[PDB]
RNA sequence: AAACUUUCAACAACGGAUCUCUUGGUUCUCGCAUCGAUGAAGAACGCAGCGAAAUGCGAUACGUAAUGUGAAUUGCAGAAUUCCGUGAAUCAUCGAAUCUUUGAACGCACAUUGCGCCCCUUGGUAUUCCAGGGGGCAUGCCUGUUUGAGCGUCAUU
RNA sequence: GAGUAGGCAGGCGUGGAGGUCAGUGACGAAGCCUAGACCGUAAGGUCGGGUCGAACGGCCUCUAGUGCAGAUCUUGGUGGUAGUAGCAAAUAUUCAAAUGAGAACUUUGAAGACUGAAGUGGGGAAAGGUUCCACGUCAACAGCAGUUGGACGUGGGUUAGUCGAUCCUAAGAGAUGGGGAAGCUCCGUUUCAAAGGCCUGAUUUUAUGCAGGCCACCAUCGAAAGGGAAUCCGGUUAAGAUUCC
RNA sequence: UGACGUGCAAAUCGAUCGUCGAAUUUGGGUAUAGGGGCGAAAGACUAAUCGAACCAUCUAGUAGCUGGUUCCUGCCGAAGUU
RNA sequence: UGGCGAGAGACCGAUAGCGAACAAGUACAGUGAUGGAAAGAUGAAAAGAACUUUGAAAAGAGAGUGAAAAAGUACGUGAAA
RNA sequence: GUUUGACCUCAAAUCAGGUAGGAGUACCCGCUGAACUUAAGCAUAUCAAUAAGCGGAGGAAAAGAAACCAACCGGGAUUGCC
């Protein structure tokens, strides 16, 4: 009975969609994500998870700002433009 | 090597001339003159750009000549007018000719290449 | 039959379809595709037939 | 396409009349490429639409940075962004602010320069 | 785990002394980088030594006592001695310790 | 961290399989295979290499000296010389020892030119015909080119001389002060033909 | 005293850790006090909290805070210092009168195991320093 | 289940247009790696969410 | 004696070792200090003449503006001599912008593409209802503003 | 002149390193194959023949991730068993034409049957996610077959004031005030809180100040089966319809 | 104590049987989380896992115990006792 | 043992080296936390095999390209079972 | 009992201007905190004032110009190496 038969009967969702971290993780009766923590100010991130923390570290995504912080430091924060010569 | 900030490390010269943009690949795509071309101008080589003639000098199709009609930077080839092979069903395509092999026999003079050749230091033009 | 975009009101189609082409809607039914974009059914009261106004867009 | 360098010479209402045109140029393009094979030429034109309304946005917002000229309270968009970290930092005036005690001595004992 | 006849060592090692292991390779590239900072450090206090005069002072400690050694600043009573005064002096490239 | 990123407990026994800490469970190739081994495809090799090995070594100042001090009185006698290869047959008188003019050369053309005529060639051609590819993997390891020894130029004061030699493939330039043992005798073998200068000469006493 | 908050007193260790009830916390309630107002006015910098009432459950602090932010702080050169972002959350680091004391951060043989930070010491003087020639 | 949320329909809309097979002009191209659509799912194979 | 089994060779299979390579790893050294309410990191969904991805970008969507270079792109198509040029480029550089929906995430919710309210303006005849466009409305805390509360409290009347 | 455990010595072989043989090599390096040869007690070395196509070696020294038959060793590949076991429960199929290279299996016709309205009927819930439908097509899959398909390639398709969601509360979950806790956060949801909304005209100061005055133990989430504003018929498509007409 | 037992199936099949209007059967929602829950009590059940779940980490845990431990030749050559 | 920018090596050389030399934290498993692969090499150049003939077709045998097809996109070499 | 005005403490506002969270975390400042293990057993000890957990910074951090060391013919902030 505990096994194939009994495996029959899994038809509901414990977890849905998570908000923040976009994965099948969001508990829908706790009502909270169990990878990133959602609702929370923290994302859920423990030193013991040493792969799970690269997943979803930085330069895992597209670094949208981030990406151009390294050029606007190396000139300067500059402002204005070049005109010719 | 003196400077420091250069490297002789084999495999960062081979990615950095593989991985070279578009604008790098010009300049690494270079051809040297001919003697007459030489004695004209007083310059050794120069980045090849669409519509100059040159001299096959190497390979197979060592001797042939005419202007260049694809300088196809992204294969680091140049394909040369009159330099073609007909494949078995009758339809020809351009041979890919590394710049380096050939001759500058003829110049494609333009504002910019007058600027060049005066900038390298060329005596006319 | 057109291609209307999600975040679009059955308002905003009815006042686009008027504005642009120059035609009196009697109704706008919506369904979103398979796909994941929109398209609108927007029928036109008595006066415009639909035929005139697909010509003048150039579709046939 | 169209070239930026022509559409800085143009009034406000030009530009809006140019961009509708160029609007409805993409639609009748959009309406073509649905009988036609290969339509390519649409790009121009939607590349077109976005050189107009960059040239509509850096024009308005020269207008707004003009008409705030010399005031504190800039809107934040206009502000310049550095870093959260160096808007925060002390300024040249802060950070160089000294008591005048430790002013009178700087004037009186400054390090000196000697030889030998 | 006792010796045939050897004597008795006391090794420090039951601790995770492997993950704090300090291996002196940056020695040479430390060497360089402290007479690179001596030079630039000289081309900023142009024409100027890198030290100050120090003071000399006999040494604590009996053992030791017997050899004199530049101790850290000179003192309120020896810059009043030679005729300067305690802040001139720190200027001026002397350290002068009010200990 | 290298075969100990993985999560691994052994299945124990009672399984038809042998004890060596598996993957954890899924559809992919990698569950139920050996992990953490020096055996296994992907675990740790057997006492991983760490960087507090001896790479340096002291050795006392007085053995240094003893060996730089016989690896000079071996760049006299010939014998020791054509041992180490160094084509010298022809050449005049063993300790070669030129004028002060040859430290004051700036050019390649003519500091070659004043090595050929005071007897080289012989060993300069060495250096030319020598150059070959090495023999393994030492190719993608910047180590590409073999190119033979050739002479030792020693001299006392540098007026442009070790910039001369410098692009010369096979010839070495020190000063007389420091002369290392790792010049004076390549591949800690005896007799390497030294030219000295006349300045460098008289400064070895 | 600061009981461990461990449920039904179970340790789950060795004796010498089965203590529950008379363990104390290493800070004191002076930096318990600046931690808790840190937390609820964090825009501001705690300068030195001090000891002010107590009864049998309570202890009364007042707590200096500084803003930062207030150019009558950031223009003044004897407190421009606070406003310096190495300075953010003193109490909380333990850079106060208070976390100073508890770090016993004093000159002399007394405070050998804490002088110039307990971990600091702790980890050099448990460290294996190796030169290229041993 | 007939009565979706529009947050899963538009997830099997993106679902949808991602099932395809590469188009046979990229290994056309200079270099070009690939060879089939590696990340091909079909409804009976394996599920999602 | 055939077939059959075993061994060896040649050639052919299966299979992917050996050898050779290597735009990758690894360790060492040196140099530098730059994330976020001016909305970060991360997530979702979109965007090309033909693209599922990786890479890029955000309804201005494999990009816009500026600057440099100086003539491309490439798998095909499509163009274009603007090519003695304010000018090709799946180029470099990057100082002006755009930046959907989310997210510390901030109107209130969120297993919903859910439900409000305030301002300006536009239509339906419209202070109030409905709809379009634009601008908003989180919490703690500091300084200052304004309006207040309390026989807590003073003085005058 | 034996020899396990064991010790020591002399060598053989591998990846690298310094030196040397002005070493070999596209007229063919290395690798691999060889019932051919020679050397060595041996570890091994050398040569001929073939295949192959870009490097490699002798010697004197340095260094080591340096030599495999076993570890129910690891990964990958391969077998004998073996064309074997088997592919036998849900009663059952058969004739003809068509199609096609090919038909037990496809389409149609004709029989014979079964499920027997607590069904093998007709809808739905959760779950799936385009499987729906059309055309083209059969290398892979459907443990026989295949012209067929829930396969493969390219497209088409889901229309709402009335059906649901949206709203309400249920067991409950939960901000707030507050109080605990070193802290992650925990308690509690009406509490030892100063906890905003409702309407009438007003008065017409390009529309703003009144008062008729009232009323207050007070978030929010929580049901596609509970509560609940309102739709029926006929026709329509390859595939939608209480929606389209 | 039938079938199957390298199965249709990591518990099914067939006959025979218990009970069948309540201490009944059951969907959705919700609460209880590991030395904890829940238990009409079998240490039962708590995702095929239960006399203390599962995941990662400390961790390469320790093992007086089992197994293995990779070229040749030469010379010497043991112990099972105190 | 982080981030950015550079130099290096008596290191590793595709079962090695990071889990990842490839659209790698990708495909995929599990409700979840988390677990987590395999996978580089035609040739200098696609010159990627015109055209003829058998077969329904895939393909075959020719012809050809190539320095080699004992290099055919099942692609350097191609061991052993 | 009024007139008006102060003061003190506490409030309100979509009040003028502002600031806090989150990320990252190799190194740094703190808190909290084991067991495996070692002891040939094991309870103090040990591992270890370590892993895990939580709070907080910077290019470094922390420390730091003595309520120090000493006992000398006395040294003289701090940190680092020998
Ligand atoms: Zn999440």
């Amino acid at each position: 009975g505990k096994g194939t038969p009994s495996f029959g009967k899994r038809h509901n969702k414990s977890h849905t969609l998570c908000n923040r971290c976009g994965r099948r993780s969001f508990h829908v009766q706790k009502k909270t994500c169990s990878s990133c923590g959602y609702p929370a100010a923290k994302t859920r991130s423990y030193n013991w998870g040493a792969k799970a923390k690269r997943r979803h570290t930085t330069g895992t995504g597209r670094m949208r700002y981030l990406k151009h912080v390294s050029r606007r430091f190396k000139n300067g924060f500059q402002t204005g433009s070049a005109k010719a010569q | 090597k003196q400077s420091l900030d250069v490297s002789s490390d084999r495999r960062k010269a081979r990615k950095a001339y593989f991985t070279a943009p578009s604008s790098q690949r010009r300049v690494l795509l270079s051809a040297p003159l001919s003697k007459e071309l030489r004695a004209q101008y007083g310059i050794k080589a120069l980045p090849i750009r669409r519509d100059d003639e040159v001299l096959v000098v190497r390979g197979s199709k060592k001797g042939q000549e005419g202007k260049i009609s694809s300088v196809y930077r992204l294969k680091f080839a140049v394909q040369v007018d009159k330099v073609t092979k007909e494949k078995v069903n009758g339809a020809s395509v351009p041979i890919n000719l590394h710049p380096s092999k050939l001759v500058i026999t003829k110049l494609h003079l333009d504002k910019d290449r007058k600027a060049l050749i005066q900038r390298k230091g060329g005596k006319l033009e | 039959v057109f291609q209307v975009s999600m975040k679009a009101n059955k308002y905003q189609i009815k006042k686009a379809v008027k504005e642009l082409y120059e035609v009196d809607v009697l109704k706008v039914n919506t369904l979103v595709r398979p796909n994941g974009t929109k398209k609108a059914y927007v029928r036109l009261t008595a006066d415009y037939d639909a035929l005139d106004i697909a010509n003048r867009i150039g579709y046939i | 396409g169209v070239k930026a360098y022509e559409l800085r010479t143009k009034s406000k209402e030009q530009l809006a009349s140019q961009l509708v045109d160029l609007k409805k140029e993409l639609a009748e393009l959009k309406v073509q490429k649905l009988s036609r094979p290969s339509l390519p030429k649409i790009k121009t034109v939607r590349k077109s639409i976005a050189c107009v309304l960059t040239v509509i946005n850096e024009q308005q917002r020269e207008a707004v940075r003009q008409l705030y000229k010399g005031k504190k309270y800039q809107p934040k968009d206009l502000r310049a962004k550095k870093t959260r970290a160096l808007r925060r930092a002390l300024t040249k005036f802060e950070a160089s602010q000294v008591t005048e005690k430790q002013r009178k001595k700087q004037i009186a004992f400054p390090q000196r320069k000697y030889a030998i | 785990a006792i010796s045939k006849n050897l004597p008795i060592l006391k090794n420090h090692f039951r601790k995770h002394w492997q993950e704090r292991v300090k291996v002196h390779f940056d020695q040479a590239g430390k060497k360089v980088s402290r007479r690179n900072a001596r030079a630039t450090r000289a081309a900023k206090i142009a024409p100027r030594p890198l030290d100050l005069l120090r003071p000399v002072v006999r040494a604590p400690t009996v053992k030791y006592n017997r050899k004199v050694r530049a101790g850290r600043g000179f003192t309120l009573a020896e810059v009043k001695a030679a005729g300067l005064t305690a802040a001139y002096a720190r200027t001026i490239g002397i350290a002068v310790d009010h200990r | 961290k290298a075969g100990h990123q993985t999560s691994a407990e052994s299945w124990g026994t009672g399984r038809a399989v042998a004890r060596i800490p598996r993957v954890g469970g899924g559809g992919t190739g990698r569950s139920g295979q050996g992990a953490f081994g020096n055996m296994c495809r992907g675990g740790r090799m057997f006492a991983p290499t760490k960087t507090w090995r001896k790479w340096n070594v002291k050795v006392n100042h007085n053995e240094k000296r003893y060996a730089t001090a016989s690896a000079i009185a071996a760049t006299a006698v010939a014998s020791l010389v054509l041992a180490r290869g160094h084509r010298v047959e022809k050449i005049p008188e063993i300790p070669l020892v030129v004028s002060t003019d040859l430290e004051s050369i700036q050019k390649t053309k003519e500091a070659v030119a004043a090595l050929k005529a005071v007897g080289a060639h012989s060993d300069l051609l060495k250096v030319l015909k020598s150059k070959k590819l090495r023999a393994g993997k030492g190719k993608y390891r910047n180590r590409r080119w073999t190119q033979r020894r050739g002479p030792l130029v020693v001299y006392a004061e540098d007026n442009g001389i070790v910039k001369a030699l410098r692009n010369v493939p096979g010839v070495e330039t020190a000063n007389v002060a420091s002369l290392n043992l790792l010049q004076l005798a390549p591949g800690a073998h005896l007799g390497r033909f030294v030219i000295w200068t006349e300045a460098a000469f008289t400064k070895l006493d | 005293n600061r009981k461990r908050p461990v449920p039904k007193g179970a340790t789950y260790g060795k004796p010498t850790n089965q203590g529950v009830n008379e363990l104390k916390y290493q800070r004191s309630l002076r930096a318990t006090a600046e931690e808790r107002v840190g937390r609820r006015a964090a825009n501001l910098r705690v300068l030195n909290s001090y000891w002010v009432n107590q009864d049998s459950t309570y202890k009364y602090f007042e707590v200096i805070l500084v803003d930062p932010q207030h150019k009558a702080i950031r223009r003044d050169a004897r407190y421009n210092w606070i406003c310096d972002p190495v300075h953010k959350h003193r109490e909380a680091r333990g850079l106060t009168a208070t976390g100073k004391k508890s770090r016993g951060i004093n000159k002399g043989h007394k405070f050998n195991n804490t002088k110039a930070g307990r971990r600091k010491t702790w980890k050099r003087q448990n460290t294996l320093s190796l030169w290229r020639y041993r | 289940a007939a009565q979706k949320s529009f947050r899963i329909k538009q997830k099997m809309a993106k679902a949808k247009k991602q099932n395809r097979p590469l188009p046979q002009w990229i290994r056309l191209r200079t270099n070009n790696t690939i060879r089939y659509n590696a990340k091909r799912r079909n409804w009976r194979r394996t599920k999602m969410n």
